[PDB]
């Protein structure tokens, strides 16, 4: 028999199969396999609340009216080009958690289609998800953003199609590294949802759950340091001598509005929240800090209107100040460790 | 019998069912029953003046064409490839600037036959839609964005448009918002637009905004508001240090241009005012006066027993100025507080 | 029966052949169209260009779509016929870049009239594009087009015209975020030539004036304020040499900055525009300010009878300059309403 | 007798057995394609990107003997444009180019002409963000040459030729202006045949000689550099004596401009070489460092006698130096970037 | 004899082809034979750690189904459009973030079929292709891209992919990149991803490209230097103006500060520091410095005592001591990240 009559006969308008109809119709709902193949990861823009990935997704399932006949046996799979995905039934599926998807075609469709032996069939696309998930910003340094993906039926209800994720392994990634995050490998847990809308029916949802804990090196080695450079300059402006009375006013007041410029820079970097960040909470100790610093002088200059007192307050604020603010930055840290 | 004969013969190719007439032709118009269900929201950009939602638009309506009896069951499922070979009915988001389908691994619709001959129609959808906001009190503001459901090809005299009985518009639980806080309440009324070739069916949902100050506060009106304490702390440096006061009042006034023009960087421009421009504008003219009364001052230390003793009239300003402004100002605040949240504005609630 | 009816008149039976124009070497045929303007907005100079949302008709008249069957003379069919008959080319010469609307269907009407006239009538969206003059920057006046024309078929076999009554019409309640669209709307023939042939061409123009709201308030009025900030020194001591130095630093510091940002949201124009003028002579008036400050520093330092020459010059100055920003700006403001 | 839709089906139509997979002439002489192109819009220049954007209505002319009908009298007969994809194209693509589509607003925006002699005219409206190459040697007063290339892709030179039209053949719209640069009426055409391992490729080339205008840059930041480096000078005049006024003179005035510099850098892409405007920009930092440099030693001198009628002789050089020092800079800078290079 | 005939017979309806099997079926698997011409070649922006190129990809196939005799000539052209009709070997670029074909007034696509059944078939691609970027040395770096070519449809036991012996990358004259040098060797390995449902073909093709300094020394570095000079002019100012030397070492760290935010703007976020990262932030402890020895100098001066010739003597110690370190430094800097311990291949 040729292959020509061999796919005809299997999955052609030639033979008796009709696309449009379900396996096993009006009885069992057929149970589908899926497993994600991720290949890239990362551009998770934190301003627009989401996150791009491109995965294989590989679903597998059950067909009784696709037998390959007893009469050749050449392989238990056998391979058929991806222009016949269309030709055979598929299972409805989508991502409920997704915002702007897309195939993939470069000079031609990337789908496979394999035909095993019993009637099993294996489908796989190249897909590219732009995939959002709420982030929280309590602890901006230090935060652990959870982004999932779940998957979903449309046409059909849990009475029809349902989903089961892979037996062993089913989720897989090689060697994927990120600029800003970290995902662990292991820590993988996934359950799903079966998700039950009002006025239609149960639907089946099958959910991957990725943890995702940021490094905090960038921000340490590029936002932290100024402002600490910040406060030490505004440490030094206490050894200055008060006789000057205007050798001091500016190092105060271009640190405060350095540490204004520091805080419309992230608050402009940042997406807009209503709560509070722990880097907003750095920030405005560190301008509180300056303020203390300007307030510190202009006590010292209207008790300078008495130079005992004035060399007194100068220094007991020279011995405050710095052990003060390493302990609340010791503090800070070990509440955001 | 057989479930492929059986899709030829209700509506398929043997059937003879004909998608290009309306059912009930020539008689009484075909009314529709549509209901949504959000799930997502968000994305509302003032620059741009829309926002972004993610439906599941359905729609309900009866044909005698599609009545079968050879199944017993009632409510049947069809594969969404078989639904554009029916009748459906046109619609349109008015209000809209851009919308598209979702084709991921499927065309992401639904089609549903029921025995009496109602049919069942939920397509995904995304909606860009455009929705004109007032801001004449901008960080304490309340919004009315609007979804605004029509008909384009059939008139009134064909086709009507009508919430459901029970809820109409459902959220998906767990729902929030980056900017705003949606409200439960969702009024929903007729809009039946009228042009010059007829009268058309067309049906208006209203979304309740309100807009929280937990951003706007922390990062406008806080820096703002010790800008200005910064201001007056030079009413306690001598006259004397005459520098150290002018820089004092120089660069607060220079900040709070800086900050006014971050702040409006991020609206469109309009010709009215609004809340922030009258807050910084105020607190910048108090640190413009406090400059001012510096120069008075210096003015008066400067030759205004035969002495000038002018040095007592000038300690006087001051007591008098470090007296006044913080007063002042909180009077102002206070005032400018509550006549933006009690009185004459944020009535729309 | 509907499906017969519609199969005899310009279905697979009908012989109805779509790729002819009716009047086939004859007269052209008059194809009248009137838009309807939905959605007005995102007028933007930096692309030099803006966005609408037509709800653009036509109307044109066939002698081989009348039917006697149905007495009902109006009588309308389903969107996704429109592929079954003649439709008259029609893009938009203007137009940067144009798409349809399909959202759960086509957004489109057929309507079939029972003398042969049809109704044909799509929804769109058309960022046209139209060039500005920016002499007159914050009260300019510009005319964006939209521009009507065919393209497969020359003068000789479509033409174009507006309707007779309601040619465009506005939804109630359309307001531009920016401008001021204005109710008078000129209607003129195009009618662009090439080389190919005569081509009909259809103008409709758009009155835009601008509102000087948000810039008065965000780009005027600080600069005003920073320019009286620097007349503070001339009250200010003598004996003060770097409080009044300072002030003016910093004075022109900022608006060189404030010109900086507010020519950063416009296109680069070779000439100069209207507002530069004010911004430009106001940070000169500061510049001067300045400079007559180092001039009497330099006579207070050539008891010497020059303490009377320095507070003269001062004093004098401190009136000549209020009075030359006032002549300044009234002249700043009457010549250019006297260009408008 | 003989209706019209009948004649389409004898001559292109099914019932014609013309094959539109076929071109003309099979197994004979090349093709020949007078193509002339009519620029409708221009301008878009972006630097950062290195791009141009063009809606051109781009029009093709060849000969083929299976369209030549004898039956109607009229010569130009004009068609539906859908009748398009019933009859054979040459193929034609941009090679440099970034980005292209069709016009599609209640129609494909295509013309279709056919004569008597089989001659046939073929005009689509298209947009081309097409990329050219920039030598920014000399930036604010430079001079690009922007490319359009066509070029056939599927058959080879044996088989397809491209020509320009004998004259006229590139136009511009009326009224055509950009907001940047000025058109020049010239446009050179020549070819180029590019080859590749396939075979030889015909090719066609036109050039837009385009100049810019200083009109904005001479207003934006020549003019603001000048005005911040003539504030820098006042400091001679200020008393020697008083030091705070001429360091917050000279720091602010060179703080003022590296912003400037960067901004200025902002628009435009990254590139190894110096550009005009670099160049100015550091000649005028580095005077206003030399302008602070020196009100140091000055403040040196006076600090160490009568020294103090040194640093009175040495501002005084300062103040009549630094003006002609200026003035030569920039009667040197202004001739050789304007006329010689 | 009919050309339309021939094509008809050759690959029509009438032929029996079928584009729905692979050829030699059952058997050895297909050899594809494959090359790539760059035209366009650009847009490398480290943000989003992508590139775009502009190929005309070819490939060589041999089926036995498409022998002909009737044309003496060996080499065909065909319409484009013909290709639909005939089998097409799958292949996709695994790191890639977006593709897509190019279509002005036809496809641009060539097919070519040869007597003995060798097809020829090159299409028109545009690729915004992703490579990881290291910045360990940012402006000093050498960073490889690369371009994967593996099937999709068929494993290795039917589909096999080989670059061509001779002229296997090509590159139009007169290329050139904005910022980076395309060198002239370029490697060629193999991938071959073995997935879990089967094995599959893979060919890659590696690139290099070695960044200037044209733009960075000249907007990045020499600003940087000049601060650093002005806050070192502070010393021969009179120390007596307490006001006047302070608002050098005041500014000086604001602006660097500003300087240095705008440094990394346009870079992504990365944990490790980056070479202009170390050098501006090495350079921020000498301007700050420069304000540590004068609040040093102010103090000592403000409590005759000799201490104004102490006061003398560590100013002229710090301006004798700050040119030795920053000229020392500066130099071990630049010889270290180009030779000593960076670069270098
Ligand atoms: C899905 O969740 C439902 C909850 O009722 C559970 O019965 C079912 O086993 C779950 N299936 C999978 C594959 O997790
Ligand atoms: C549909 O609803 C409309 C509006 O209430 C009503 O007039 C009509 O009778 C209803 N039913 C049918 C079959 O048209
Ligand atoms: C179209 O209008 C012109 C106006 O001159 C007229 O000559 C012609 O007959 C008209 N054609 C019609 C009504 O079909
Ligand atoms: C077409 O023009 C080419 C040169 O462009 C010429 O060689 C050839 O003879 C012309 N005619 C034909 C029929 O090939
Ligand atoms: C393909 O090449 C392999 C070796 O790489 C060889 O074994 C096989 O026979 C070849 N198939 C052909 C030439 O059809």
């Amino acid at each position: 028999v040729p292959a020509n009559s061999t796919s005809n006969i299997l999955n052609r308008l030639l033979v008796s199969y009709d696309p449009r109809i379900r396996p096993n119709f009006k009885g069992i709902p057929v149970d589908v396999v899926v497993n994600i193949f991720i290949n890239s990861f990362g551009s998770i823009q934190e301003t627009t609340m989401d996150y791009r990935v491109n995965i294989f997704l590989r679903q597998k399932w059950n067909d009784p009216r696709l037998k390959l006949p007893s009469d050749f046996r050449g392989s238990d799979a056998l391979t058929v080009d991806p222009t016949m995905y269309k030709c055979l039934w598929k299972p409805d599926l989508f991502f409920a958690n997704e915002k702007s998807a897309n195939f993939h075609d470069v000079t031609q469709e990337n789908i496979l289609l394999f035909i095993f032996r019993d009637g099993d069939v294996l489908v796989s696309m190249r897909l590219s998800i732009t995939l959002s998930c709420p982030l929280d910003l309590t602890l901006f340094p230090m935060d652990t953003q959870r982004c999932k993906m779940q998957l979903e039926s449309f046409g059909y209800t849990t009475d029809d199609l349902r989903f089961i994720w892979q037996s062993g392994d089913p989720v897989q990634l090689e060697k994927i590294a990120l600029p800003q995050f970290d995902i662990k490998k292991e820590d993988i847990e996934y359950g799903n949802c079966t998700k039950y809308y009002k006025g239609t029916g149960y639907y089946t949802c099958v959910e991957v759950i990725f943890t995702l804990r940021r490094q905090v090196g960038f921000y340490m080695m590029g936002v932290y340091a100024p402002t600490l450079l910040i406060v030490v300059l505004s440490w030094l402006s206490f050894w200055i001598n008060p006789d000057a009375s205007a050798a001091r006013v500016p190092l105060g007041i271009f640190s405060v509005l350095s540490l204004a410029s520091e805080c419309t820079t992230l608050a402009a970097e940042l997406p807009k929240v209503s709560y509070v960040k722990a880097l907003d909470v750095w920030l405005i100790a560190c301008l509180l800090f300056g303020f203390a610093s300007l307030v510190e002088y202009a006590v010292v200059q209207v008790m300078l209107n008495i130079p005992t007192a004035a060399k007194r307050i100068d220094l007991y604020a020279r011995a405050l100040f710095p052990f003060c603010f390493l302990f609340f930055n010791v503090i800070y840290w070990s509440i955001y460790l | 019998m057989s479930p492929s004969d059986f899709l030829d013969k209700l509506m398929g190719r043997t059937s003879g069912y004909d998608a290009r007439i309306r059912p009930n032709f020539k008689g009484p118009p075909v009314n529709v029953t549509c209901n949504i269900f959000i799930n997502s929201f968000g994305s509302i950009a003032e620059t741009t003046m829309d926002y972004r939602v993610n439906i599941f638009l359905r729609q309900k309506w009866n044909d005698p064409r599609l009545a079968y009896s050879e199944y017993p069951d009632d409510s049947l499922d069809l594969d969404p490839s078989m639904l554009d070979s029916i009748w459906k009915p046109d619609l349109f988001f008015a209000n809209e600037k851009g919308a598209n389908f979702h084709e991921v691994t499927t065309d992401n619709k639904l089609l549903r036959i029921f025995k009496n001959g109602n049919v069942l129609y939920s397509i995904r959808l995304t909606l860009t839609l455009s929705c004109p906001m007032d801001l004449k009190n901008f960080p304490m503001d309340v919004q009315t964005c609007i979804m605004q459901l029509e008909s384009f090809g059939y008139t009134m005299n064909d086709l009507i448009f009508e919430w459901q009985d029970e809820a109409p518009v459902q959220v998906a639980e767990g729902l929030t918002l980056p900017q705003f806080l949606l409200k439960e309440e969702k009024d929903l009324r007729y809009c039946t637009k009228h042009y010059n070739t007829g009268k058309f069916t067309c049906i208006e949902v209203r979304f309740h905004l309100e807009r929280q100050m937990g951003y706007y506060l922390i990062q406008m009106y806080i820096p703002s508001l010790l800008i200005v304490i910064l201001s007056w702390v030079s009413f306690w440096i001598n006259m004397d240090a005459a520098p150290a006061r002018v820089a004092l009042g120089i660069t607060t006034v220079l900040t709070m241009t800086t900050q006014s023009s971050g702040s409006r960087a991020s609206l469109p421009k309009v010709s009215y005012v609004k809340a922030i421009d009258i807050w910084m504008a105020v607190c910048l003219l108090f640190v413009f006066s406090a400059l001012l009364e510096y120069a008075a001052v210096n003015f008066v230390s400067r030759q205004h027993e035969m002495r000038k003793v002018f040095i007592d009239r000038a300690k006087k300003i001051d007591t008098i100025s470090r007296a006044c402004f913080p007063l002042a100002f909180l009077i102002f605040n206070i005032f400018y507080w509550v006549i933006y949240k009690i009185l004459r504005h944020e009535d729309i609630h």
